DNA sequence: CACAC
DNA sequence: GTGTGTTTTTTTTTTTTTTT
């Protein structure tokens, strides 16, 4: 539910680190054309009196823009959202809001677009995704689950050609099924099997299928 | 007399049916099965009750899943502004006190109502219903169903009413939803609870990609400024006048 | 003789011993048991010539290596979070601002090691230094009822 | 191998008020080459400490 | 129990089963309240009776209730292919009662 | 109790 | 001169209870 996520970071790199450093310590021996003031009441002018204004030009861009970020992000992966829209366009008016134009112009649109999609380049993974803003079980990550859930399934068929615990599934799971993937998985993929009503767990010890 | 007479050209209009289903949430693109069946949720039923002294549930429990960036908030809005008696409240349990009440001690225990008392013959609009946990849906499998709630914690015992029109809006398990599984399988939320709920209204957002042009284009001609066939003044008189009926 | 005391005094003062009476109603209640409250008299507290002195020092006594040993004399070892120790106690100074004077350091070292007795000791030497243990700071409020205080 | 080991700007205000100090307790403006070698080498120590054994 | 507000003493009040005393109690949802409450009432269904022992106040009451209780088989359904025991979360104790 | 109302 | 009115207190510390 925020517009724009900035990922600032102090990442290693001595190119810049080094002039960093040097601004830092420029600072250190400071003490021992920028409107500094007039910026504090210039922006509540602008927000009394400026009412922007967004025009038809501008609507087609935006449209454009959300149509080429969905399509850009497209199994067609979700990206962004509707609200992302919204944003884009609370963006554009608060553009327009400055320079004292009262109108959202297309320029305002493009500006606030690439701010847009730098921040969501920026947040999100190397293949933007778009999903794991809103979810923390990201498609990478719902595939696991979707993978242990009919292992277990197939797991708890071949037991019955009848009722372990929770060991004895880590035990044929973990061990030769796949890798030492963790445990928890098991049991939220088996919630999934109960809401399917494909296997019964019994309690904390044994679980059978129906 | 002058609403008056638009009652009466709303109750012998023909179309009025269709006209009101396209007349909710006028800010809502599409989707006109949700608005459809929040009209009957608003409308309700016969809250009857047998002779044996037997009540029977004339208030209306829909749950919306859809996912996020479906227009299930913008729903559980226009539902909260425009219902009167109504609430809105998040599976978050923002309030100290649970969803249906809460007993508290003074420095004696006394009675916190939770967000489904304030609502009572109204719509509870409930946010984000799976997110709380089934520790809290428990909570409420007798309000919104038996329309009654019986504490007994601490000196305190007593049975309060919640005449309630429940309008749950959860996401999908994982988030998105998963067409491949059942509605049981898509949802955290179990069988006892969801076979009291009236109606499930299933919302996807399809990658097509016409249908995000309109979307976008609805909106942005939103900011523009939606014509609804009767307006919310006009319809809420309607509303009301229908309420009289008991067929 | 106002205001010649603080709450951080140990003093021996020297004053008239008179008998407080609860003069009003209280004494009827109360009887011949009065309160009594010493009327002071006096006090005395307990608690470049030195400039010339330390330079004395500063030449003779090579204060990075000394002063460290000093401050621990009793400790063994260590000797490097003793100079660490003159450092903090010395502290730098940029308080212009565009920052901050006050050196901090942690001694998390190990259970059996003898932090205690070195942050005692620097309470028992540093001025205004005062020592407490994470679990007893903080501030209160009206503490008692009758003068409510602020 | 330890990330508590990385250098911050913090590090640089520690490392120019310990110079301070350094030069304070030495008659005054002692910070040159020898103080902050100094000052350095005390909070590479530090560090090493942490990384001791 | 609790610490009378007027004159600060404690003072001990019966609950839902002491109102029912020689009545009904009904139990709503008997499956879904915590075990350490529902192990509060074996003396009042069997003996009949409420023994307090709790801030200096030690008592015995009589709760002649008839308990009626309503519960949800394991995963909302019930399968009459096992036994009993394993369609239910809950023990012989509260079973046999 | 006893001085002040 | 007959008869009043104060002084006069709810802290800190236990124990319980519901949530968390
Ligand atoms: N069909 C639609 N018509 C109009 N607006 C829509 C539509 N679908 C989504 N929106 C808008 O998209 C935004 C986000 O939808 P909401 O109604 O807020 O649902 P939500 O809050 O995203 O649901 P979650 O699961 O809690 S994230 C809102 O501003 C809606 O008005
Ligand atoms: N290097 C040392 N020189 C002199 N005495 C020492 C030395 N190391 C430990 N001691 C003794 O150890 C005791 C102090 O140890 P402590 O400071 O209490 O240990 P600790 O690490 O602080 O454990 P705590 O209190 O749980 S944090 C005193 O009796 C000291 O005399
Ligand atoms: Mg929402
Ligand atoms: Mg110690």
């Amino acid at each position: 539910r925020f517009d724009l996520v900035y990922l600032v970071l102090d990442k290693v790199d001595e190119k810049n680190d080094r002039e960093l450093a040097k601004h830092l310590t420029n600072l250190y021996l400071e003490d021992k054309v920028l409107p500094v003031e007039f910026l504090t009441m210039y922006i509540s002018y602008a927000k009394e009196h400026i009412h922007p204004i967004i025009t038809e030009a501008a609507k087609t861009e935006l449209v454009r823009a959300y149509v080429g970020m969905r399509k850009m992000g497209d199994e067609k992966r979700i990206t962004a959202t509707t609200r992302q829209l919204e944003s884009m366009i609370r963006l554009a008016e608060a553009h327009a809001k400055m320079k004292l134009k009262n109108v959202v112009e297309l320029e305002d649109v493009q500006e606030a677009v690439r701010l847009i999609r730098s921040a969501i380049k920026d947040y999100a993974t190397d293949p933007k995704t778009g999903k794991i803003d809103m979810n923390l079980v990201q498609t990478g990550k719902s595939v696991i689950q979707r993978k242990l859930q009919e292992d277990l399934s197939r797991e708890i068929m071949n037991v019955l050609k009848d009722s372990m615990s929770f060991n004895e599934l880590i035990k044929q799971i973990n061990e030769h099924s796949q890798d030492r993937v963790e445990s928890s998985d098991i049991q939220e993929a088996l919630s999934r099997l109960q809401q399917e009503d494909k296997v019964i767990v019994l309690g904390e010890g044994v679980r059978r299928s129906v | 007399s002058d609403e008056i007479n638009e009652l009466k050209e709303m109750v012998k209009d023909e179309h009025i049916y269709d006209k009101l289903v396209r007349s909710i949430a006028p800010a809502v693109f599409g989707h006109e099965a949700v608005k459809k069946g929040i009209l009957l949720q608003m409308l309700g039923g016969v809250h009857k009750s047998t002779v044996e002294g037997i009540k029977l549930r004339g208030d209306i429990n829909i749950c919306v899943v859809g996912d996020p960036s479906t227009s299930k908030s913008q729903f559980l809005k226009y539902v909260v502004g425009f219902a009167p008696r109504s609430v809105y409240t998040s599976g978050k349990a923002s309030s100290a006190a649970g969803l249906t009440a809460a007993v508290v001690r003074d420095e004696d225990y006394t009675i916190e109502a939770g967000a489904l008392m304030l609502a009572d013959n109204g719509i509870c609009c409930i946010d984000e219903f799976d997110k709380m946990d089934i520790s809290d849906q428990v909570a409420i499998h007798e309000a919104m169903e038996q329309q009654t709630i019986s504490i007994a914690k601490a000196g305190i015992h007593a049975t309060l009413n919640a005449r309630t029109s429940i309008l749950a809006a959860a996401n999908p398990v994982g988030g998105r939803y998963n067409r491949k599984l059942s509605l049981r399988g898509n949802l955290n939320m179990t069988a006892p609870i969801m076979s009291r709920f009236d109606l499930f209204f299933v919302i996807l957002d399809d990658c097509n990609e016409k249908i995000d042009t309109e979307l976008a284009s609805h909106i942005v001609d939103l900011h523009m400024k939606i014509e609804p066939p009767f307006s919310a003044e006009q319809l809420r008189r309607y509303i009301k006048y229908a309420r009289t009926f008991k067929p | 003789l106002v205001r010649s005391l603080s709450p951080g005094d140990i003093v021996d003062v020297t004053g008239i011993f008179l008998p407080a009476p609860y003069t009003g109603f209280k004494a009827l209640k109360a009887g011949l048991l009065t309160e009594t409250y010493l009327e002071a008299q006096f006090v005395r507290q307990h608690k470049s010539d030195v400039e010339e002195r330390v330079m004395e020092l500063i030449t003779s006594g090579d204060v990075y290596n000394r002063l460290a040993k000093s401050i621990a004399p009793e400790i063994y070892g260590n000797l490097d979070v003793k100079k660490a120790l003159l450092l903090l106690l010395v502290g730098g100074v940029d308080k212009r601002v565009g920052i901050r004077g006050d050196i901090n350091v942690c001694l998390m070292g190990d259970p059996g090691v003898a932090k205690s007795q070195l942050l005692k000791a620097i309470c028992k030497i540093s001025p205004r230094g005062v020592y407490t243990t994470g679990k007893g700071t903080a501030a209160v409020m009206k503490d008692p009822v009758t003068d409510e205080m602020i | 191998k330890f990330s508590f080991g990385q250098a911050t700007p913090r590090t640089l205000l520690g490392i120019i008020r310990l110079s301070q100090a350094l030069a304070k307790l030495r008659l005054a403006d002692m910070v040159d080459i020898d103080d902050v070698e100094e000052a350095l080498r005390l909070v590479r120590v530090s560090k090493e400490s942490l990384y001791q054994e | 129990v609790r610490k009378d507000p007027i004159t600060k003493e404690w003072t001990l009040e019966g609950g839902a089963l002491v109102l029912a005393d020689k009545g009904v109690c009904l139990i709503d949802e008997f499956d879904k309240m915590n075990d350490q409450d529902r192990t509060s009432i074996h003396e009042a269904m069997e003996q009949q009776s409420i023994s307090i022992s709790k801030a200096g106040i030690v008592t015995t009451l009589q709760a002649r209730c008839s308990i009626i209780a309503a519960a949800n088989p394991n995963g909302g359904r019930y399968n009459s292919t096992l036994p009993l025991a394993q369609n239910v979360s809950l023990t012989e104790p509260i079973l046999s009662r």
